[PDB]
């Protein structure tokens, strides 16, 4: 009716930030006081895998950690043997600019997205020998920037339209829509056992969502400009995003607010990726002045730098088993490093 | 060698994977490619027909010579997000209408956007070809239409000769790299097919100044 | 033989002092670039090669001339077999530049797929080879134990090649006049003029040095020989130091990708 | 029409501003704990022998 | 998916035919290929292989310097020349596809066969076992033996199971160890280590009767063992 923009809405507002407020008693970095911090941790470039043609984009571990599957601009994809440093697949792309790759956690399919508005789908194991396309999910009225399998039937994307969406593999239809975002989403990552999940924007926001209802459940506001990556806490209580005002930052889901900030003043390039090593002591970050940094996650003191790569580092990727991390780059170069 | 004779043959499948890469790479190398651009209201449609949801390409042969070209206008989004993809390309196209001068808003938002692209830290070796479509429409509209409706300070005659080339002297003062990327102008006529002969001759000008600073004989 | 200057035999190492310091001072200041891409490879390659005649050189020539030290019949030949192996590694060097340069205008398009880290290293270490075949010749009045067959024949693998380089740089010089000018008539220079300045400076500087040299060992097989000349063949035998010190001026400068490189890094 | 957009807006502070908060030195004081129980098990903060990793050449 | 092959008859001991193989259903240009031989009442030898890209070639020793094996992609056919026939080369002989790459599975689909009648250092494998008759619903064991340890650095065992109905082509059960084809029931199951091995089932059914072959694949020539019949 008359002025209802501005009473009520703005009125929750200031209720949900006395109540962030009033349960702030302590902070993180005095608990974590009369800790050992964890000392220099060089790491080695173990292997170097050749064959790709242009920039990387994107890059995704299997389930064994041994296999791994990598995209880029010259219309290819390629499954790698890591350990013999084989190729195992080499996969033609109907167009060439793609921005997301996926592996299915059973070892079965893989996926793969771009700016053509499509979700592909590979079957890898056929009577025939060959691997062949085997369905395109369409709908979306933007670029696709993520993709997740939940199994063998479901999968999760987020889009440059502001939306999210569930899909069912069987058909080719879309089952739930996800509305909140105000500005193109750039990423998303699954819960621990896969009942929530959480993306990043370029409206500075990041959200919590339940997949079986279709709500969004909490919104976080930290940061000064574009959200670029994000990833979940091994626990599944916290999570980290990257911005692209050369910060990271922690969030507690059961505060319902901002723990840490990772910053330093002789850093001033934006972050393309983010990642947690196994049993979350450490977060490594990728930039964009071609380095990759590692941080004490409880102190936040950084703990070394890995310094390998030639141009940007556009992705990286932490294994399951918590052996070794691969990072790729603009230069057309993958590296394993432990 | 300490190989099985299942890792053998693994090895070999790897090494032919590698042959059909390079069989790859070597074809698609002989192919020039260039974006498309402009503020988009009339001219780009009609130069594909002059040349024959997400990206949109085409192909051609003129003379031994073999294009890709890149309309991008239906997008939507962020553009500082996904423009990056194009760094190295060989060119770029740009399209204006030299009707848009007194509809004055619309000549100044596409001079908005050739200064954004422009001077972009992407595209700081990238030279531009620019065009300047409908010139029968321009002819009579700048005797019943004066000009200072699109320029206030253009104080000088209505020929339609000081006309066109004032307008033409408005965009090339926004390049501000003038060492590192050039702009070739024409005038596009829509009969002729002279269109596609002068994109030729400019592309084989930016390939030379590339290759002779890749040896350093510059 | 013993033939030099009563008193000037140091003199001439007044001369000799600086342009050798200049040498071994540029070329690793040049080296250091290790930016590193298929054609900057030959030119580090030149950088060496004017090292180990750098040191093989000036101290060889300070052996004799000034307090003369003999040897056997094979302590000579290879003193002098490391000496012929420094100045054939130049040309080389040289001789593979003018290579990819020239199909940059050739086959304007066909720069990039033929050369890559592949050659350089194909015919590169090649030319090394041909070095060790002349050490393998000899395995089996102006040099001490050479004979004319020889420095005949070593004048055969050098003034050929020579004779290349200067096809090389007025091919690019008119080819690239053409196009230069037939596109300021279709399009309505200055591509024919900047590679003019820098090409007379490469082709004066390589001509004062390879020229008069190799001038004189061809009068020592048909004229009358005698010490009358064989003074000014030790003034302008060390030419040779000077052309290694006008190279990192002539190659590494003025490709302008380094040039500002080391003016902020 | 935009009016019927704002009370969708005002329909999800609703269920935002009622959730259950936990204080921060209790939520601050579980990610020491998990911290520790698997900081054995963990390869890329405590080296390994040169025989279990398999990325060793 | 199928293999179809043909020649064969009866010749001179001395002359020369040429065999032939029809691929269709596949990709036929990635895979590799053997041919296997078979004597009239007894078992499986192994003859010749080439690799996809035609870039490698192996023989048996029996054979090596008379016959020739050759592959046409763009027609999806597979030869094998003979020359100098005798009459030890009375048989009948198979056609195998095979695919090598981490995880896959060699040795998957084998031809129906073709009869060929003449006028008239290596691993060995044992199994000594012949004729075991047992009933429906119980349970029964088979086990070859090694004379080299078949266990490899990498960590892989390589030993495979097949099996041969009365009128029919063999199948395959088990592949590097312990690993089950796709397509066979989950009662079968095979364990072993080093130098002996073992194939289980759990209970019978109608049509689990035949011979069981035993096979090493850890290097060339690749050797089968002798037959285990089971009569119910
Ligand atoms: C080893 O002990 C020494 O020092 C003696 N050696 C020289 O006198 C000397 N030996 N060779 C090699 C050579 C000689 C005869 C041949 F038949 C083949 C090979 C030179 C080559 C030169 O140059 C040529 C062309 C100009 C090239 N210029 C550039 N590359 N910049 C000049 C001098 C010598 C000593 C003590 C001074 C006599």
């Amino acid at each position: 009716e008359l002025d209802q923009l501005r009473q009520e809405a703005e009125q929750l507002k200031n209720q949900i930030r006395d109540a962030r407020k009033a349960c702030a008693d302590a902070t993180l970095s005095q608990i974590t006081n009369n800790i050992d911090p964890v000392g220099r941790i060089q790491m080695r470039t173990r292997r170097t895998l050749r064959g790709h043609l242009a920039k990387i984009y994107a890059m995704h571990w299997g389930t064994d950690s041994r296999l791994l599957v990598s995209a880029s601009q010259d219309g290819k994809l390629i499954i790698w043997d890591s350990y013999t440093t084989n190729k195992v697949h080499a996969i033609p792309l109907r167009s060439s600019w793609v921005m997301t790759c996926a592996y299915a956690p059973s070892g079965n399919y893989v996926a793969c997205g771009g700016l053509d508005n499509i979700c592909s789908i590979y079957n890898l194991k056929t009577r025939e020998g060959n691997v062949r396309v085997s369905r395109e999910l369409a709908g979306h009225t933007g670029y696709l920037s993520c993709c997740r399998f939940l199994d063998d039937n479901q999968i999760v994307t987020s889009s440059g339209d502001t939306t999210c969406a569930l899909w069912d593999i069987e058909t080719g239809q879309q089952t739930t829509t996800f509305t909140g975002h105000t500005g193109d989403v750039m990423s998303l990552s699954l819960a621990p056992d896969t009942r929530l999940f959480v993306s990043g924007a370029c409206d500075a926001s990041a959200k919590l969502w339940d997949v079986r209802e279709g709500m969004c459940r909490q919104t976080f506001t930290g940061h000064e400009s574009d959200i670029n990556a994000i990833c979940f806490f091994p626990n599944g209580n916290a999570f980290a995003t990257g911005s692209d005002d050369a910060t990271c930052r922690l969030f507690d889901l059961r505060a319902d607010q901002e723990l840490m900030t990772y910053s330093h003043d002789n850093i001033i390039c934006g972050i393309t990726s983010v990642s947690f090593s196994k049993s979350g002591r450490l977060l490594l970050a990728g930039y964009d002045d071609f380095n990759c940094n590692v941080w004490d996650a409880l102190k936040a003191d950084r703990a070394g730098v890995l310094a390998g790569h030639d141009n940007r580092v556009s992705c990286l990727g932490v294994t399951d088993d918590g052996m070794a991390v691969a990072t790729g780059s603009w230069d057309s170069f993958l590296k394993i490093w432990n | 060698c300490t190989l099985s004779a299942e890792d053998k043959a693994a090895v070999e499948r790897s090494k032919m994977i590698d042959r059909n890469l390079r069989e790859d790479g070597e074809k698609a190398a002989r192919e020039v490619k260039l974006l498309l651009l402009g503020a988009g209201e009339s001219g780009k449609s009609t130069i594909v027909k002059q040349m024959k949801t997400g990206i949109v390409e085409t192909h051609f042969t003129f003379k031994d010579l073999h294009f890709k070209m890149f309309d991008v206008g239906g997008q939507r989004s962020e553009r500082k997000k996904w423009i990056h993809c194009f760094e190295g390309v060989t060119a770029i196209i740009f399209c204006v209408a030299l009707s848009d001068y007194d509809l004055m808003n619309r000549m100044h938002e596409s001079m908005k956007l050739f200064d954004s692209i422009c001077n972009n830290k992407w595209f700081t070796d990238t030279s531009i070809i620019l065009f300047l479509n409908k010139k029968d429409l321009f002819e009579e509209k700048i005797k019943k239409s004066p000009l200072t409706i699109c320029y206030p300070e253009y104080a000088g005659s209505n020929t339609y000769e000081e006309a066109a080339a004032y307008i033409q002297c408005q965009f090339e003062d926004l390049n501000k790299r003038k060492d590192t990327k050039e702009i070739y102008t024409h005038f596009t006529c829509a009969t002729d097919t002279k269109n596609v002969q002068f994109v030729f001759d400019a592309v084989t000008d930016v390939i030379i100044k590339n290759n002779l600073k890749d040896c350093g004989l510059f | 033989f013993m033939v030099l200057n009563p008193s000037q035999q140091l003199a001439i190492a007044v001369l000799s002092l600086t342009l050798g310091t200049f040498t071994v001072l540029e070329n690793l200041l040049v080296l250091c670039v290790i930016r590193c891409r298929p054609s900057y490879h030959f030119i580090g390659s030149l950088a060496v090669a004017d090292l180990l005649g750098s040191v093989i050189f000036v101290y060889s020539f300070i052996d004799f001339h000034v307090f003369h030290r003999k040897d056997s019949r094979n302590v000579f030949l290879f003193k002098l077999g490391g000496v012929t192996a420094s100045f054939t590694a130049s040309v080389g060097s040289l001789f593979l530049t003018a290579i990819d340069r020239y199909i940059s205008i050739h086959r304007p398009l066909a720069y990039k797929r033929i050369v890559t880290r592949p050659k350089a290293v194909v015919a590169f270490c090649l030319m090394w080879t041909i070095a060790i075949v002349i050490a393998v010749l000899p395995l089996l009045d102006i040099f001490p134990h050479i004979d004319e067959t020889y420095l005949m024949f070593w004048i055969g693998v050098t003034s050929v090649l020579l004779l290349f380089i200067v096809y090389a740089y007025m091919y690019i010089l008119w080819k690239a006049h053409s196009h230069a000018v037939r596109m300021i008539q279709r399009g309505t220079a200055r591509m024919d003029i900047r590679l003019a300045k820098t090409l007379v400076l490469i082709l004066v500087v390589l001509i004062i040095c390879w020229g008069p040299l190799l001038a004189i060992m061809v009068y020592d097989v048909f004229g009358k020989m005698n010490k009358l000349i064989k003074t000014v063949f030790a003034f302008c035998s060390m030419l040779c130091l000077l052309n290694s010190t006008v190279n990192p001026i002539i190659y590494a400068l003025r490709s302008k990708d380094l040039r500002h490189a080391f003016r902020s890094m | 029409a935009s009016i019927a957009q704002a009370r969708k807006l005002v329909e999800q502070l609703k269920m935002e501003a009622n959730i259950d908060r936990i204080k921060v030195s209790k939520a601050a004081a579980d990610l020491m704990a998990y911290c520790e129980a698997h900081a054995k098990e963990d390869p890329l903060l405590t080296p390994v022998p040169a025989s279990e990793n398999p990325f060793r050449e | 998916v199928q293999l179809v092959e043909s020649g064969g008859g009866l010749v001179q001991p001395g002359g020369s035919r040429k065999l032939s193989c029809s691929a269709s259903g596949f990709a036929f240009s990635s895979f590799g290929m053997h041919w296997v031989r078979q004597a009239p009442e007894k078992g499986l030898e192994w003859v010749a292989y080439i690799s996809s890209g035609s870039g490698t070639i192996y023989y048996a020793d029996t054979v090596k310097g008379r016959f020739t094996i050759s592959r046409d992609d763009p027609k999806n056919t597979l030869f094998l020349q003979m020359t100098s026939l005798r009459s030890e080369d009375t048989a009948m002989y198979y056609c195998v596809r095979s695919i090598y790459y981490y995880g896959s599975s060699p040795f998957d689909f084998w031809g129906q066969g073709t009869t060929l009648t003449v006028s008239s250092s290596d691993i060995v494998m044992t199994q000594a076992t012949s004729s075991v008759p047992v009933t429906p619903g119980e349970s029964v064991s088979i086990s070859c033996r090694s004379s080299k340890s078949l266990l490899h650095s990498n960590g892989n065992t390589y030993l495979y199971w097949f099996l041969q109905r009365p009128g029919q082509s063999p199948q395959l059960l088990i592949y590097r160890m312990s690993n089950l084809a796709s397509g066979v029931p989950d009662r079968f199951s095979g364990s072993g280590s080093g130098t002996a091995f073992t194939l289980t089932i759990s209970r019978l059914e109608a049509e689990d009767v035949g011979v069981y072959y035993c096979m090493q694949h850890l290097e060339y020539p690749l050797t089968f063992g002798a037959g285990t019949k089971l009569e119910l």
